């Protein structure tokens, strides 16, 4: 019944501002220990800030006078704002319940914020069509030049899980990003069952459904 | 400044092993650690604190050990789906300092890739550009090798290349490798094909296409 | 005429945790307060708005000596103006303090092989203490939407936890015993005076 909600990260220019929110339920927020903690993509865990209990708040030195940590107890959420913020910012942003030690047993699912001077681009969706060897057969999508990450897909709505691969995005020369999701299906099934996939790009406020079909 | 080193970076290990992560201090913390479970694309899970206390929601197999400066993470029937990146953090300190983390990798039976070759689409050609995918799908172990060749003539700077992290469930990957060329130079050529070799084959695969038919 | 008795404080054999911090009211006798900054024997001695060799010469109504032990990485909370779990929790210092803060490893006497629990913190209290707050209750602390009433448990947690002192722990986290001397100046007679 314990969860941490999380929300605000966007894609934001270097030296620009932005407040990420962490809603609590099963906790207060006001009565413990709260901290936000990020993640630069392929690195290790950074301890940003904290709040007390008694509302002593704490900053990390690679944030200390940008970063402002800050609750609202009506609303039982968890705040940081972040002042003239640069690329090294760039990160998985997650906040956390402090047991006390530094312990952190309850975590939000994150919020992602990307520092770049590059603007917003929703993505291309192509086809990977089916020819097939045996009697499995394989299809995808084709996610192309779009800014920034992250995208997510799925297949058939969140039905088809089984053989799906989402793979990690590689970054274009171009700057944008490409990735590609397949799913191995029975050869048989390719003229009897629709596979359609989803891709949601929130920094765009774009989602695709790309039916994909033999030819 | 009390420094957190954590050791190996990286250990593969079978199901059913005995695997323990160890973390060092630079100097006596007690038993001031915490050790983290983070699976990617996932917030940390707190495994153990204080040092060897099972936090609730743990599977048994894992425990904690250690005092003073030397501390284990041990992990006495490795599952499939343990895998996963882990961390210790000093506790009860002024800087939250966390361990740089080891990555623990399940060693699995080789297993061969099955190669898919994806020709563009018709709908990006239009665009002026061609995409084609080369997919290796379901291997074990990670390391693999694909060429692009064009009309027999090997390709180089124009292709690149993505791995899934290892399957939860079966410990395989799965790679992606796109060849990408401007619609003017796809129409150049005919034969597109991309070259497999893998530990599983026993010979370099080859899927190819020929753009047209 | 009497000398004023430091002794008891700084050489006292017992020490209090420092959310039952141990305070002391010294009156009505002559202080030497060259036994204290001609010692070799400490490792912190700051005062604020006064010298400590400069303290002979003056006049106090009272002298309170408040006594406990922390870790040594808790030490620069003692002090005006300070935050952390101590400061906040356990014992604070107004901003305008007037007196002596003094400190000495004690890992000699306040840790045992297999960790010495005795010595405790606050870590959970809703508010900041007031300066010179003391705050010795044990209520379970209810950490969220719902009440404990008394049972520990998920988000109920007892508000003070142990130090642990094993002897080889780092500096930081060995203890120190720590005194903090007041100097009370009322619109009353003096009592406490150096020679
Ligand atoms: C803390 O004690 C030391 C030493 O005290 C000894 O044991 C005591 C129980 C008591 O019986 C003392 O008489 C013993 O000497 C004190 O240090 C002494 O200080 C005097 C000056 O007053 C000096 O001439 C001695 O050489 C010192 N002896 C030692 C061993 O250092 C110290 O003054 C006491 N602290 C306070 C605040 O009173």
């Amino acid at each position: 019944e314990v969860q941490l909600l999380e929300s605000g990260g966007d894609l934001i220019q270097p030296g620009g501002s932005l407040r990420l929110s962490c809603a609590a339920s099963g906790v207060t927020v006001s009565s413990n220990y709260m901290s936000w903690v990020r993640q630069a993509p392929g690195k290790g865990l950074e301890w940003v800030s904290i709040i007390y209990p008694g509302g002593s708040t704490f900053y990390a030195d690679s944030v200390k006078g940008r970063f402002t940590i800050s609750r609202d107890n009506s609303k039982n959420t968890l705040y940081l704002q972040m002042h003239s913020l640069r690329a090294e910012d760039t990160a998985v942003y997650y906040c956390a319940r402090d047991l006390g030690s530094g312990d952190m047993d309850v975590w939000g699912k994150g919020t992602t914020v990307t520092v770049s001077s590059a603007s917003t681009k929703g993505p291309s969706v192509f086809p990977l069509a089916p020819s097939t060897s045996g009697g499995t057969a394989a299809l995808g999508c084709l996610v192309k030049d779009y800014f920034p990450e992250p995208v997510t897909v799925s297949w058939n709505s969140g039905a088809l899980t089984s053989g799906v691969h989402t793979f990690p995005a590689v970054l274009q020369s171009s700057g944008l990003y490409s990735l590609s999701s397949v799913v191995t299906v029975p050869s048989s099934s390719l003229g009897t069952q629709t596979y359609i996939c989803n891709v949601n790009h929130k920094p765009s406020n774009t989602k695709v459904d790309k039916k994909v079909e033999p030819k | 400044d009390i420094v957190m080193t954590q050791s190996p970076s990286f250990l593969s290990a079978s199901v059913g092993d005995r695997v323990t992560i160890t973390c060092r201090a630079s100097q006596g913390i007690s038993s001031y650690l915490a050790w983290y479970q983070q699976k990617p694309g996932k917030a940390p899970k707190l495994l153990i604190q204080a040092a060897s206390t099972l936090q609730s929601g743990v599977p048994s197999r894992f425990s904690g050990s250690g005092s003073g400066t030397e501390f284990t993470l041990t992990i006495s029937s490795l599952q499939p789906e343990d895998f996963a990146t882990y961390y210790c953090q000093q506790l009860n300190s002024y800087r939250y300092t966390f361990g740089q983390g080891t990555k623990v990798e399940i060693k699995r039976t080789v297993a061969a890739p099955s190669v898919f070759i994806f020709p563009p689409s018709d709908e990006q050609l239009k665009s002026g550009t061609a995409s084609v995918v080369c997919l290796l799908n379901n291997f074990y172990p990670r390391e693999a090798k694909v060429q692009w060749k064009v009309d027999n003539a090997l390709q180089s700077g124009n292709s690149q290349e993505s791995v899934t992290e290892q399957d939860s469930k079966d410990s395989t990957y799965s790679l992606s490798s796109t060849l990408t060329l401007s619609k003017a130079d796809y129409e150049k050529h005919k034969v597109y094909a991309c070259e497999v070799t893998h530990q599983g084959l026993s010979s370099p695969v080859t899927k190819s296409f020929n753009r047209g038919e | 005429t009497n000398l004023c008795p430091f002794g008891e404080v700084f050489n006292a054999t017992r020490f209090a945790s420092v959310y039952a911090w141990n305070r002391k009211r010294i009156s009505n006798c002559v202080a030497d307060y060259s036994v204290l900054y001609n010692s070799a024997s400490f490792s912190t001695f700051k005062c604020y708005g006064v010298s400590p060799t400069k303290l002979n010469d003056l006049c106090f109504t009272n002298v309170y000596a408040d006594s406990f032990v922390i870790r040594g990485d808790e030490v620069r909370q003692i002090a005006p103006g300070q935050t952390g779990k101590i400061a906040d929790y356990n014992y604070k210092l107004p901003d305008d303090f007037t007196g002596c803060v003094i400190a000495w490893n004690s890992n000699n006497l306040d840790s045992k092989v297999g960790g010495n629990y005795n010595y405790l913190y606050r870590l959970f209290r809703k508010s900041n203490l007031k300066p010179f707050e003391r705050d010795i209750s044990t209520e379970i602390y209810q950490a969220g939407s719902t009440p404990c009433n008394g049972v520990e448990g998920f988000n109920c947690y007892f508000p003070l936890q142990s130090y642990g002192f094993q002897p080889t722990n780092g500096v930081g986290y060995q203890p120190y015993r720590v005194v903090v001397l007041s100097f009370e100046l009322l619109h009353a007679p003096a009592t406490v005076c150096g020679k």
